[PDB]
């Protein structure tokens, strides 16, 4: 459910924001640039860390998680 | 209410304050204090204190508060699980047998069974029937009866349970003289009945049908019990 | 032995395998021109299997992409996510496995783009923007998700796309962000779940007082149709956890006024659950006194919530009201005049108001005027209540009107003869001891039974009349009516053996032999002998026996029971007999018995 997920998915935002970045991270990232606009398109300044951050959490997630007959009637059975 | 104002607090020091005001006859902050704690936690917490609530109400407006009585009664069901109905439905019952009418204890019972388990509708239906009996009699104990057979799923009460439900309704038919609504009965509770466990129930039908049936009856008494033996 | 069931074989089929296959064999690769070579056969592979399945059927440039992934080889693996869109770009499943890609190899800017692309293109799919703004915020970078979540915003999401805007900004602390992120959120969505959602980020916020801004800005700007159950309950919840109750009984009020009553059950309950603490006994009783009150009033717009009303009113001491409430009561008629249940529930409950007038409210004029009533509005013609009369009498005894309770009487009488009604009256008149008058009613009773010359009877008997009580049995034994009554043949009986006439008993005795021939009647003429010289009595108790069973032989042949039980009685008799010698007990018990 899109719901179900939705949750799911706020699940990750909250976690991935408690498990990786932290308010004076935030803060001092912040008070090395003023711009918090029109600046879009250019990277922004952030630690590399960060990066793999994203790849690992997602990665996280990963780790997570006749023949053609028998799976018809498992179907059926199911259903009737 | 610093307790409370923290939520430090436990079914324990909610029925202490309760009491520690019954006794300074102070029953109205003790009701205000009831209604603090029953929000205060949720259930089998609650229960304790819906118990000396409900109490407390029952001693002290009996007949003169019997409205908000049932608005009592009726948020503590709505509150509680299915686990734990069965207590305050007797409750319930019971003040609206002993000060109100029997009508809607009779519907009150019937909300007891709707909603309480299987597993002791039994003891609740044992109670609805007698009570029926004390208040309504013959036609309304089969209405009971019939509205315990005719309840699917998730109303279910179980087989042995069913099985002994219409022991006790073939029992009683036979006991007012309409026989053959009780042989309709029997064949009902053989559609449930698995007869190699329960030898008792076609022990019953066949030394029943053995004063009460014929021969013709009884070979559809060896074609019933044929079938069932087929069936399962 | 064991035959041939179908499934076991088939279980054997599904043994015999098939030909699933089996696996390529794990030949050891070099690394260098050799796995150039097998990816030149894979990649011949994939391309001929997407020139002729990848346009008609998705799935397959997923498996090309996700290998030359493997391969990691991201141009080729980029263009085949390119050719997958230049198919079908408005699948979103495609879209997220290609800036996933992209994002698990650490290509950031590609999967910027792609992510400009996708949200570009399906505006309206709001995981595409989800996971935009997932993936800038997991690289710390919130001000290229708040832009993210600018965009969206002005692409008009749900209540679910601004929440989620809102959280963001809490996420990081900007209250402010998110507080002007209310604001808009409010206007874009004017909704009752936007305007308690503000105020419940208010509450949380550490305003209390921009808390109730916002509802009574709900209230204002919302205007119309901010009138709703919801939004009433949480401005109550609200001034309610403020501790402003009078606050919130305005609020529960005026919603009730200006809620439509249909939509009032909730708000009702729940109101009744703010006076649960808050109210005042007396308080809250009235109130829900007061909302059962206008229930029935718009149900009989039903006699068993009626009693129900009945009894909350009479307990809860409010006099007049419970008048009104039995008025009320009373004034529904029942309109079908056939069914006794619901006339005896109308006759039961203008007994109580009876019977509440006359014990609660101590006014036996108002008694008199509700009995009355009910007299009135009853059809004794076809209805035929006695208790009505019975407790009508008795209130005009205890009030000591004799006439009146005689009046009554008579009236229940000359309006539907019933036996219970007059045997009633009858009591009473013996109780206030006319018994002249009580002659002339058994007499008018008998003219329209049994029990009536009984009753006429045993009261000559308590009057010692016991030669005018046994001319009047003899009358009662004359007429033809009265055939086969052993009930007055018992009185009768019970009137000579208390009279001390064992020969008038014993006249009884033959007439009531010669009538009917019955075992159980020779067994009590027999044994009335034989209860209190007594050799005498035992010699006249045995000669009836014989007689009996003479006479029980020579009618019934069949009737073997009967005579049965009476030779059982005299054997028992016969051992019972206080015999002054045992010898004799014995042969006269096989006597009795040998026959």
């Amino acid at each position: 459910a899109p719901e179900n997920l939705y949750q799911a998915h706020l699940k990750r935002a909250e976690a991935g924001v408690a498990a990786a970045y932290s308010v004076e991270d935030y803060e001092r990232a912040k008070a090395a640039d003023p711009e918090f606009s029109l600046k879009y398109g250019q990277q922004p300044k952030l630690p590399a860390a960060n990066v793999e951050k994203m790849v690992a959490e997602l990665q996280e997630r990963d780790r997570k998680k006749n023949d053609r007959n028998a799976h018809f009637n498992k179907k059926i059975q199911r259903a009737f | 209410d610093r307790i409370l104002e923290l939520r430090i607090a436990t079914p324990q020091v909610i029925l202490n304050y309760a009491l520690f005001l019954t006794e300074q006859k102070a029953f109205e902050d003790a009701f205000k204090v009831y209604e603090r704690g029953i929000a205060l936690f949720k259930y089998p917490h609650v229960k304790d204190i819906w118990t000396a609530y409900l109490a407390a109400f029952v001693e002290r407006y009996g007949g003169k508060k019997l409205e908000r009585a049932r608005d009592l009664y009726e948020q503590a069901i709505k509150d509680a699980p299915p686990t734990e109905c069965k207590p305050l439905y007797l409750e319930y019952a019971k003040l609206e047998e002993t000060y109100g009418l029997a009508r809607h204890a009779m519907d009150i019972y019937a909300r007891a069974l709707a909603a309480v388990p299987k597993a002791e509708r039994k003891s609740v239906l044992d109670l609805y029937v007698s009570r029926a009996s004390d208040f309504f009699g013959i036609a309304k104990v089969r209405e009971i009866y019939e509205s315990a057979i005719e309840a699917e799923p998730p109303h279910e009460l179980s087989d042995d349970d069913v099985r002994e439900v219409c022991m006790r309704y073939s029992a009683l038919e036979t006991k007012l003289g309409e026989i053959d609504r009780a042989r309709a009965i029997y064949v009902h509770g053989s559609a449930v009945s698995h007869p190699d466990r329960a030898a008792d129930f076609w022990a019953a039908w066949r030394a029943f049908e053995v004063r009460h049936g014929n021969e013709d009856t009884f070979k559809e008494m060896m074609r019933i019990l044929r079938s069932v033996k087929v069936s399962f | 032995d064991k035959q041939i069931t179908a499934e076991q074989l088939l279980r054997e089929a599904k043994e015999i395998q098939l030909e699933d296959d089996y696996k390529a064999p794990k030949q050891i690769i070099t690394d260098p021109e050799e796995l150039a070579e097998y990816r030149l056969s894979k990649r011949k592979q994939f391309e001929d299997l997407v020139r002729r399945v990848g346009r008609f059927n998705g799935g397959v440039w997923v498996k090309y992409a996700t290998w030359e992934e493997q391969q990691k080889d991201f141009r080729r693996a980029r263009s085949v996510w390119e050719r997958c869109l230049a198919i079908e770009y408005r699948n979103v499943s495609m879209w997220l496995k290609y800036a996933e890609m992209e994002m698990r190899h650490r290509f950031v800017n590609h999967a910027r783009n792609v992510w400009d692309r996708a949200v570009s293109l399906l505006p309206r799919i709001d995981q595409l923007w989800y996971k935009y703004i997932h993936m800038e915020e997991m690289l710390g970078n919130v001000a290229g998700a708040r832009q993210v979540f600018e965009r969206w915003m002005r692409f008009e999401p749900d209540h679910t796309g601004w929440m989620a805007y809102i959280k963001f900004e809490l996420r990081y602390n900007e209250v402010d962000r998110a507080r002007a992120i209310f604001e808009r959120y409010i206007q874009i969505l004017p909704t009752v779940k936007a305007w308690v959602r503000y105020a419940k980020f208010e509450m949380q916020n550490g305003e209390v007082g921009l808390a109730r801004r916002c509802y009574e800005r709900a209230v204002d700007e919302l205007g119309e149709d901010a009138q709703t159950e919801e939004f009433f309950i949480k401005f109550a919840e609200f001034e309610e956890k403020a501790r402003e109750v009078e606050r919130a009984r305005a609020i529960y009020r005026y919603a009730l006024d200006h809620i439509p009553k249909a939509s009032a059950p909730s708000l009702y309950q729940r109101f009744v659950a703010f006076e649960k603490q808050h109210g005042d006994r007396e308080g809250i009783e009235q109130v829900v006194v007061s909302k059962r009150r206008f229930q029935y009033e718009e149900d009989i717009a039903n006699y068993d919530t009626w009693f129900d009303y009945i009894k909350l009113e009479e307990g809860t001491g409010d006099i007049e009201r419970t008048r009104e409430v039995y008025e009320r009561a009373v004034a529904q008629l029942p309109p079908s005049s056939a069914e006794k249940r619901f006339w005896r529930r109308y006759i039961y409950l203008w007994v109580k108001y009876a019977l509440f007038e006359e014990l609660d409210c101590a006014d036996p004029d108002r008694t008199r005027d509700v009995y009355r009533a009910v007299l009135d509005l009853i059809p004794h013609r076809q209805f035929t209540f006695a208790k009505i009369w019975i407790m009508a009498a008795k209130f005009e005894i205890r009030q000591r009107n004799v006439e009146g309770c005689r009046k009554l009487l008579g009236r229940a009488l000359g309006l539907c003869p019933k036996e219970k009604l007059f045997k009633a009256y009858i009591e009473l008149e013996l109780t206030m001891g006319n018994v002249d008058r009580v002659r002339k009613l058994y007499e008018k009773y008998l003219e329209w039974n049994v029990g009536a010359w009984v009753r006429f009877a045993d009261l000559e008997r308590q009057l010692g009349e016991t030669g005018r009580a046994r001319a009047l049995y003899e009358l009662a034994i004359g007429q033809p009516l009265l055939d086969m009554p052993e009930a007055l043949w018992k009185s009768y009986i019970d009137f000579e053996i208390a009279a001390g006439e064992r020969e008038r008993v014993r006249v009884l005795y033959t007439r009531l032999l010669d009538r009917t021939k019955h075992v159980k009647v020779w067994l009590s003429f027999a044994r009335f002998e034989a209860t209190p010289s007594a050799p005498a009595r035992a010699a006249r108790a045995r000669s009836v026996y014989d007689r009996a069973f003479t006479t029980l032989r020579d009618v019934s042949p069949d009737s073997k029971e009967e005579a049965v039980l009476l030779l059982e009685a005299w054997r028992d008799f016969e051992r019972e007999q206080a015999w002054s010698s045992e010898a004799d007990r014995a042969a006269r018990v096989s006597e009795v018995e040998k026959k």
